């Protein structure tokens, strides 16, 4: 009846000044009267600072505080895959609720080192500057980093489009859940995101954990958790998943916020300290497992979006030293329309090697240092005046090769797509043409294959690597089709 | 071109249904209630889960 | 310096803080009761002003309100270390807070082993209940009285709104 | 119900009401007040004492003194009775013009409607000003914030926006003066009258004026959005609305919130900013959509605080924004109202992936021309454009066409415009620069597109010449 | 009423009542029909107007080879 | 004795204790809590509760429950069998292949050993790398931080170190990964594990990993600290070993300490901090040392926030060190690895005397030439050129010679680099850049001083790099 129940001690500020209930079992989520819930956070004794999921405008004081009794889950399943939740994983769909009625902490723990396996992974993204330049493998954390939707967030769904070919595929490893931590993102945002998604049907294999602008600040905050939970799920049950948070810039706002508003301080940059360890118990949890985990991964990609590309930003600075890389992307450049619009030089994947796709790699690989140097001299030399035929070649060709990390948004692609493109400008093929010609030519050449030389495609799919046969065949296609492509 | 007359009716039977739900459900619970009291066994029915309670959760 | 005694109720100290320590020394001594009843006796004792009403007016000199309130007066059987925390209270202001701690305190001896569960209306009502066996059912059944819809409700008791509260 | 006056610390009042704490957000009118002063619950300290808000003033606050529960939020008048007329926050002719009564008063806490709930997908809100859709498509339901150059007409150009959309579209409109200047809001006011987008005669104006100037405590100044959100939404969904809320300026929110947080013992952020800042900003944003039926969309003076955007107020406030605006002094001086400088004139969800392309790319011609042109004007300004080909010329010529052609004349100020305005739908709005970018009216005259809003009655007004 | 399913009797009698009035069940009355009369044409925005309880034909036909 | 746990603000956990209180930072553990809890007694609160501090995290917890004082701090497993192993604080195998069975059992604590117990003046302990030993040469035994904005290579660099030098070097080392990636620490494990060094078939190994991850509670990663440090001072003196102290990242430790500070309910500091940083880090940094007993020479790696330095916790911690290695965040940006800021990595330790004039004083100019060098850098930088002195065009050409000449690519790290440039005995350094300072390399490139090895090679890159 209200057998053991407890009364609001107090109330301001969403903080609820807890009398009673005791006993409450650590980090339990209790209810309040008002339905919500709340979770008792801080077992003063006198009281329990409660940390109010839902907010303070509802309440009234002495109200009845009825232990949830319960921990701190999150409903885990797979039914999800299919579907948006808030955080605590019920719906916000309105299609009424998830099959998944499983719960399950979201208290857990990053596994140890043996459990964990390392990467030797490749993990597609269909971005081939991405895949190319910044190799994913699964498993990884790994920053991606822009400003202000400036397609950032586009990027994550050419990936999870990239990993419907798994998903709709069979992918026994690529088969790339998607998690899709949308934090802060205005329901709008959102709304229209999935909308979007749920398009890409990519919705199917898809989670999306909701904390759009409109949350109470823990439900945010917590979102990720919910997915961390989650996440593991499928890692762990040797299925892949990919996380998306998007983004713990604002986790932590409404966190630290949450510690101001518990008249906790924080530190530097007026957020707490241990804001490191919250995103680092967050995502160290992503992983990429041992085989006993069915050796699952879950990918993270948290994105956080710079600051006015600042980073030094000292949660920036942790994220960044917590991720193996960053994908930053030049936002000027997007802005100059060049979508993609990287700041490769700032796009790391430190790792690089374990993260790559030798189809790829095969041309890819030696590109990349190839464009290191390209790109080295459109940022070196740089002046009116001409060096040499070379460097030159390596601007215009370099500048050719620009427009292939491009891709026109929302327009991933399988690997030999990408390759083959690639190989056209590697190989020699495509300094000759221009940008405008590039895009163009892709468009064409794609469309030969794809007509064409499925074949190769064939082949280079098969192998999920190419041969120099495949590539003899190439050869000619390039060339052939390059001549087609203009005359 | 077609289906956008049909989905006016289900649309339309489904939004309905729901304008008929919450006011059938509004009207009748703000009518009928009062009478429950005087059943002092609607507290006997507290009292009843009360002593399977109180035997029933010891 | 002691160590920790607290008769059933008990309590969380502050402003209790004192009973706590009663909690310990009226306990240890086992005036434990010969206090307790003082407390009930001090209350009223207590509530009217005079030289009490002294301290708020501020300028009446702790000092020397000590030595009035308590010295003729709370001392007129409310003494052994029962004046000494008067003139304890007295300090440390907390006599018009000392309602409370008797409130706290109170439950003790008897009330010391209180009966807890919240519970409709005039819910529980402080007496003494055996975990193990069921106390509950009997109390109700004494008694066909209290309020429960103006008094606790059907609500809680059984939901009435609870149909509602589905949607 | 009643509260005591336990504790005046200001306008943080500390009232005990006894009889039960009611919700947070719960209006109370305090008795003993002359100045009809309310109070806002605003936490329920315990002791059955609430800390309240003044959102009036004070004095004769007689400790004890009774304070009453309007047993909820402040109510004030929804309903459409409050086109053309003025009210002060709490809801009140200060049009003085008596009763700005409605049919429907609302407590006006009423927040973040459910994703779903919306048309999730949103559209457009046509404005007409080619320019403006052009450059910033601007949608129902959207927020748009209005940087700009102060007092060129930002207001002028406000009332024709008004008079094109909120009269040719079904867009009603409020004006939420937000700690505004009262003074600039009378000035206003009798602009707004004098315009005629204001009417008094009938009061059938499109819009109904919410003042919660200066003169407010921040609580009210505060709140005078939510208020004024009220009515939106009820014009939104209620009249379906295509409601246009003009939030001028929403910097006063910020700032009134900001202030009180401190005191209110919250840690008010970075840079002062009240810890919730996102979350003050969020739940208010979420109020601003095309629902289903009706759209709020919000037309928000944005004052540009610290001329700092990075700061994390604007940061947060680039979240709420979908396209953005910045009023240009320096195509103003080109005599060109709209001084609009377009490059500014964005919403993030520019792409041609999302802005499609023709528009996108029309557009994209047109900012690199004119910019290119502009590349020119430094290059020109040295060389002149003798020195330079004549799709330089062209271009040059073209983008002097098309900056002409931004302009369009204004009814208003025939004082800046030199004459009654237009209006201008899309579809000929692109294709007029589209047009004037085949070059098709060779360069016959180019001053016909000044202050003409069509880019026809330019051509037309060229021939007139030639 | 809480033995518990006399509470849906509570609610279900008046649904007897109200599907067994007219409608089905109504005394939603007027207001619900303003609102009604505003989606349902608001719905024909969107959605065009016509055979909406008939069904709708068309045509075919061409410009020129440009 | 016992207490129950009063409040939990987070981990920090307070424990009124019933009766007796055991000095401060008694290891308790609580009763219930399998979930092995350790509370480390923090304070006496006052009427025998103290504030303990859970290094595991809380769900669960009943308000009420007891705990039992373990009734000493930590002790913990000592001895060799802590080589090839992962333990944590309480040395538990992370190995996961069950316990690290010693003898010796330890209070994490220990203290600073006395000064004259210690060796007084040490002598240089070279550090191979050229640019390295050069401008920095380290002390047998010595204290260095690695200031360096962490995982840029940064640790890369470190394990590259350990590479060259910790396989150079035989004695044994300690290992401590804390807080850091976990991840990380995982393939390293392989990659030990692998190396066999981390010997798959000796208990041992010559070095014991200690680990005191991100994703931990605090005192957990807290606290890995001391136990390390018991460890290594157990090899060192007891196995009179010349240890090598590996420490990824104290900062990641002093911002542990930082974050409890407050919550510890004392004042956290400016900029948040432990305003303790320094009593603690003095206690600390002096429980380390190279007594005579052995010597730890201990790289600690130093994640220095936002790379400020200025931020006072890392403008305390250049008091511990007598060796820092500033990294260049530049440098590294020009992908420059070495990518160091050398006039801020340093030693006093460089000398005319144990370092040799030449060497020293080759540094000197170097030093030099480059502080110079970079002085204008700025100036120049938007002031162009000429209507100047071309002498320091000389200069600067030669600076940036030398630039090159510091980097080295990360050799084994093909992974990163795909580049291989060796290691620089040391003479082979010294005169590499007396050469250079000879200048007689100059007319030939800039990219062939960059990320090499042996000047010789450098130069038969120079050119080669002619084409």
């Amino acid at each position: 009846d209200l057998e053991e129940t407890g009364r609001v001690l107090s109330i301001g500020d969403g903080i609820a000044r807890v009398h009673g209930l005791r006993n409450v079992q650590a980090e339990e989520m209790v209810e309040f009267s008002s339905g919500l819930k709340g979770m008792s956070l801080n077992l003063e004794p006198d009281n329990v600072g409660v940390v109010v999921f839902g907010n303070d405008k509802l309440i009234k004081e002495g109200d009845i505080v009825k232990r949830t009794g319960a921990i701190v889950d999150v409903p885990v399943g797979e039914e999800l895959l299919g579907r948006v939740v808030d955080a605590l994983g019920n719906a916000i769909d309105g299609k009424g609720p998830i099959g998944s009625k499983a719960r399950r902490r979201v208290g857990l723990k990053a596994p140890g080192i043996i459990p964990r396996i390392s990467v030797r992974e490749p993990m597609q993204t269909g971005i081939k500057a991405v895949d190319s330049l910044v190799p994913i493998g699964r498993g990884q954390r790994e920053l991606i980093i822009g400003d202000r939707q400036t397609g950032k967030t586009s990027i994550a769904i050419d990936t999870i489009i990239n990993q419907k070919r798994f998903n709709d595929g069979t992918d026994e490893k690529k088969k790339l859940y998607c998690i899709y931590v949308a934090i802060g993102q205005k329901r709008s945002t959102v709304a229209q995101l999935v909308k979007r998604l749920t398009d890409a049907d990519a919705m199917k294999y898809t989670i999306v954990v909701s904390a759009t602008a409109s949350d109470a600040a823990p439900l945010q905050y917590l979102a990720p958790y919910s997915g961390c939970s989650m996440g593991e799920y499928f890692r762990d049950n040797g299925k892949h998943a990919l996380i998306i948070y998007d983004d713990l810039s604002k986790q932590a706002v409404a966190y630290r916020q949450m510690s101001l508003l518990l008249r906790r301080p924080p530190g530097r940059e007026a957020y707490p300290g241990d804001v490191f360890y919250l995103h680092s118990r967050l995502l160290e949890r992503a992983a990429k497992m041992n085989d006993a985990f069915g050796g699952g991964s879950l990918t993270a990609l948290p994105v956080i979006e710079t600051q006015a590309g600042d980073v030094s930003a000292y949660i920036p600075t942790n994220v960044i030293s917590i991720t193996d890389g960053q994908i930053f992307l030049e936002t000027e450049l997007f802005y100059k329309g060049i979508r993609p619009a990287i700041n490769v030089g700032l796009s790391v994947s430190r790792v690089g090697s374990a993260a790559q796709t030798r189809a790829m790699k095969q041309v890819a690989g030696t590109m990349k240092l190839e464009l290191a140097q390209y790109r080295e001299v459109a940022a070196f030399a740089q002046f009116g005046s001409d060096l040499d035929a070379a460097t030159q070649q390596l601007l215009s060709r370099g500048v050719r090769l620009t427009e292939l990390l491009k891709q026109g948004q929302y327009s991933p692609m399988a690997i030999e797509e990408q390759v083959a493109v690639i190989y056209a400008g590697v190989r020699g093929y495509l300094d000759k043409l221009e940008p405008s010609k590039i895009t163009k030519f892709e468009n064409a050449f794609l469309s030969h294959v794809i007509s064409q030389h499925q074949a190769l495609l064939g082949k280079i799919r098969t192998d999920g690597k190419i041969s120099e046969e495949s590539d003899a065949k190439l050869k000619e296609i390039v060339t052939n089709f390059l001549a087609g492509f203009e005359a | 071109e077609v289906k956008n007359r049909l989905d006016y009716h289900i649309s339309v039977q489904n939004m309905m249904r729901q304008k008929e739900q919450e006011h059938m459900i509004n009207w009748v619970e703000k009518r009928v209630v009062q009478s429950i009291s005087a059943q002092q066994e609607k507290e006997t029915i507290a009292k009843c889960i009360a002593d399977l309670k109180l035997l029933s959760k010891k | 310096f002691a160590k920790l005694v607290r008769p059933p109720v008990q309590i969380y100290g502050i402003e209790g803080r004192y009973a706590t320590a009663l909690y310990s020394a009226a306990s240890k001594q086992n005036k434990l009761e010969q206090v307790e009843k003082e407390l009930l006796r001090v209350g009223q004792i207590l509530k009217e002003p005079k030289m009490a009403a002294s301290l708020l007016n501020p300028y009446v000199k702790r000092s020397v309100k000590v030595k009035s309130l308590s010295d003729m007066t709370a001392k007129e059987k409310f003494s052994p270390l029962t004046s000494n925390l008067i003139n304890l209270l007295a300090e440390n202001g907390r006599l018009t807070n000392t309602p409370a701690v008797i409130s706290a305190f109170s439950t003790m001896m008897s009330v010391h082993r209180g009966e807890v569960p919240c519970t409709v209306t005039t819910a529980s009502a402080l007496d003494e209940t055996t975990l193990t066996e069921l106390k509950t059912v009997l109390k109700s059944f004494l008694s066909k009285g209290q309020v429960l819809k103006l008094e606790v409700k059907i609500d809680p008791s059984i939901m009435g709104g609870m149909i509602v509260r589905i949607g | 119900t009643t509260g005591r006056i336990v504790a005046v610390i200001g306008a943080v009042v500390d009232v005990q009401f006894d009889e039960g704490l009611p919700p947070i957000l719960n209006a109370l009118e305090v008795q003993g007040r002359e100045t009809r002063l309310v109070l806002e619950v605003a936490q329920h300290l315990g002791e059955s004492t609430v800390r309240t808000i003044a959102m009036d003033g004070t004095e004769g606050l007689v400790r004890g003194q009774k304070v009453l529960d309007s047993g909820a939020p402040i109510r004030i008048p929804v309903g459409p009775e409050t086109l053309g007329r003025i009210m002060n926050v709490i809801g009140e002719p200060i049009d003085e013009r008596g009763p700005i009564k409605t049919k429907q008063f609302a407590a006006i806490h009423a927040e973040a409607p459910e994703f779903v709930e919306m048309s999730v997908e949103q559209e457009i809100l046509v404005t007409g000003i080619k320019v403006v859709d052009l450059l910033a498509p601007y949608a129902k339901g959207g927020k748009i914030g209005l940087f700009g150059g102060a007092g060129v007409g930002k207001t002028v150009l406000i009332m024709e926006l008004i008079n094109n959309v909120a009269k040719a579209h079904g867009g009603y409109s409020v004006f939420a003066g937000v700690g505004e200047r009262t003074r600039e809001g009378n000035d206003l006011y009798h602009e707004m009258i004098e315009s005629g987008v204001i009417n008094l005669k009938d009061a059938t104006s499109k819009v109904a004026l919410v003042y919660g100037q200066m003169n407010e405590p921040p609580g009210a100044r505060a709140r005078v959005a939510l208020t004024g959100l009220t009515v939106a939404e009820y014009f939104r969904d209620q009249e379906g609305q295509d409601v246009l809320l003009f939030i001028d300026n929403i910097f006063r929110f910020t700032q009134a919130g900001s202030e009180v947080s401190a005191l209110l013992g919250r840690i008010p952020s970075a840079v002062g900013y009240q810890p919730t800042l996102a979350t003050d900003m969020g739940t208010m944003q979420e109020r601003i959509t095309t629902t289903k039926k009706g759209s709020i969309t919000s037309v928000q003076a944005i004052y540009v605080p610290a001329d700092d955007l990075t700061d994390p107020a604007p940061a947060t406030t680039f979240a709420h924004l979908d396209a953005t605006t910045v009023l240009s002094r320096a195509i103003a001086e080109l005599g060109i109202y709209p001084a609009v400088d377009p490059l500014d004139s964005t919403s993030r969800i520019m792409d041609p992936n999302i802005v499609g392309s023709e528009h996108y790319d029309v557009a994209r011609g047109v900012q690199k021309i004119l910019q290119d042109y502009k590349s020119l004007q430094d290059i020109i300004a040295i060389l002149g454009m003798d020195e330079l080909s004549e799709e330089d010329k062209l271009t040059v010529s073209r983008a002097r066409k098309i900056q002409r052609f931004l302009s369009q004349p204004f009814q208003v100020a025939e004082v800046f415009t030199g004459h009654l305005g237009k209006l201008v739908p899309l579809k000929e709005t692109i294709k007029g620069f589209q047009q004037i970018l085949a070059g098709e009216y060779d360069h016959l005259p180019e001053q016909a597109f000044y202050m003409v809003g069509p880019i026809e009655e330019a051509v037309a007004k060229a021939d007139k010449l030639a | 009423l809480d033995p518990v399913q006399k509470l849906f009797v509570d609610k279900i009698r008046e649904y007897r009542t109200k599907r067994q009035t007219s409608g089905g069940p109504v005394d939603a009355g007027p207001e619900y029909q303003q609102d009604l009369d505003r989606e349902l044409f608001k719905l024909k925005q969107m959605y065009g107007k016509a055979d909406m309880n008939t069904f709708p034909n068309f045509t075919f036909e061409d410009p020129k080879f440009e």
